[PDB]
């Protein structure tokens, strides 16, 4: 347990045994204490001098402690991440990628990846240092499983935060020389291997739809799918997050997940115990619903407009919200028939009971949607029926309420649907 | 029926 | 989403 002023002794020795000694202290006392003292580290101006260290390619043991001590100093705050950068830690990590020694060339793998974790720019500026070629260097062997377990985690990890952010996004040059890599980690048989693959495909899918196409183009759709219905939650949460993101896209793009079975596995995901689960696959729906009417019709022979009915009537508030949206757009594009059985599965009641929600926007998508079902019993000659089945439930009264609801935006539709069917 | 990110 | 940046502890 030296103290930081002992260590700056030491390491002020130009002794280089006295050097390596202080330099293992600082790294015992940033690993090892609870409130490790980055900001006294950083003060007394240790970091160029760890910095230095790096290069000693004749002491391998001053190499791995200065790169273990500034690991620890860059995975604080972005001040601490900064102190590192502004150190000339960047070109030294890289070239510490090459060392022939497994443990010093993974602790520079993971420094490099709490800098680009760190945000968009330290991100770039890793990537305009060339740290990709000698990453993915590391990761050319015919099969994954000849690498060492912890090795291939944290090269994963850190090729994850490369792939990580937005304004901007990653240069599209750099996603496109990751991806085949990243698409034979993310079928690689390791549970922290493939939560972290699945995190940097969620990351490289939340964009627009040309980000989303060159990951589709890729052929991940089948293995995300796969992933979907894992039993590790650590895995199934950024898979369902990445299919969600992907299905933001065009029609053809959100055909692909159907195409791979990704309905199938919506019962389990709609009635989950995790909250943020139940969620995402809400979220997702509602974005599969705003699909064309054949995609609309698969989710019915899915089976889950019943689970739609559920997550409507009792979930986390956030998790209705998003049933409502996933309600609006079904009625919005589906068919007249459709949105009848719709109805049959029993969406008015639940729909009514949260029009009662503090929430404004929930109110807004709730009564677009009647508006929405009304539209399609106008095509029957069924208006009254329906309107009989809202006051029914309770729920014509708090159509009654909501033309006195302060926000600007319930009126208008209050309004106007009692003019047409309640009047 | 608009799609809603992220 | 998940850290951002690891400590290598112990």
């Amino acid at each position: 347990n030296w103290s930081v002023e002992d260590i700056v002794k030491g390491i002020n020795s130009n002794n280089l045994e006295s050097q390596l000694q202080a330099t293992q202290a600082a790294r015992k006392l940033l690993s090892r204490e609870k409130q490790p003292p980055i900001d006294n580290i950083i003060r007394a101006g240790l970091i160029p001098k760890f910095v230095s260290f790096l290069g000693k390619t004749d002491c391998s043991p001053i190499q791995f402690e200065s790169a273990w001590a500034l690991t620890n100093i860059a995975s604080g705050t972005s001040e601490q991440t900064k102190a590192v950068v502004d150190g000339g830690a960047i070109p030294a990590f890289i070239s510490l990628l090459a060392s022939p020694h497994a443990h010093i060339s993974e602790q520079a793998v993971w420094a490099l990846g709490n800098i680009a974790g760190d945000g968009s720019a330290f991100r770039d500026l890793v990537i305009k240092h060339g740290a990709i070629d000698p990453l993915l260097a590391l990761l050319a062997v015919p099969d994954l499983s000849t690498l060492a377990c912890g090795y291939l985690r944290n090269l994963t990890w850190t090729l994850s935060n490369l792939c990580r952010n937005k304004n901007p996004a990653p240069p599209l040059d750099a996603v496109e020389q990751i991806l085949p890599t990243l698409v034979r980690l993310l079928h690689h048989n390791d549970p922290e291997v493939l939560a972290d693959s699945c995190w940097a495909i969620s990351y490289l899918t939340d964009g627009p739809n040309e980000r989303i196409e060159m990951v589709v183009k890729k052929g991940v759709v089948p293995q995300l799918v796969k992933l979907l219905g894992a039993t590790e939650l650590p895995i199934v949460t950024p898979a369902l997050r990445a299919i969600g993101n992907i299905v933001t896209g065009t029609d053809e793009q959100t055909q692909k997940v159907i195409d791979a079975g990704a309905l199938a596995v919506f019962p389990s995901l709609l009635t989950n115990p995790k909250t943020n689960i139940q969620k995402e696959a809400t979220w997702t729906m509602s974005n599969i619903t705003a699909g064309r009417q054949d995609q609309i019709q698969q989710v019915v022979n899915h089976g889950l407009v019943p689970f739609l009915v559920g997550v409507l009537s009792k979930a986390d508030f956030k998790t209705q919200k998003e049933a409502a949206w996933a309600i609006t757009n079904y009625t919005s594009g589906g068919t007249v028939e459709q949105i009848v059985y719709l109805v049959h599965c029993g969406i008015i009641e639940p729909l009514m009971n949260l029009l009662s929600a503090k929430d404004t926007k929930i109110i807004q998508v709730i009564l677009d949607a009647i508006s929405n079902i009304f539209q399609a019993a106008e095509k029957l000659g069924e208006t009254e029926k329906l309107s009989i089945m809202i006051e029914e439930c309770g729920g014509l009264d708090k159509i009654e309420a909501l033309q006195r609801h302060e926000n600007e935006s319930v009126y208008k539709a209050s309004l106007n649907l009692i003019e047409k069917y309640f009047s | 029926p608009p799609k809603k990110r992220a």
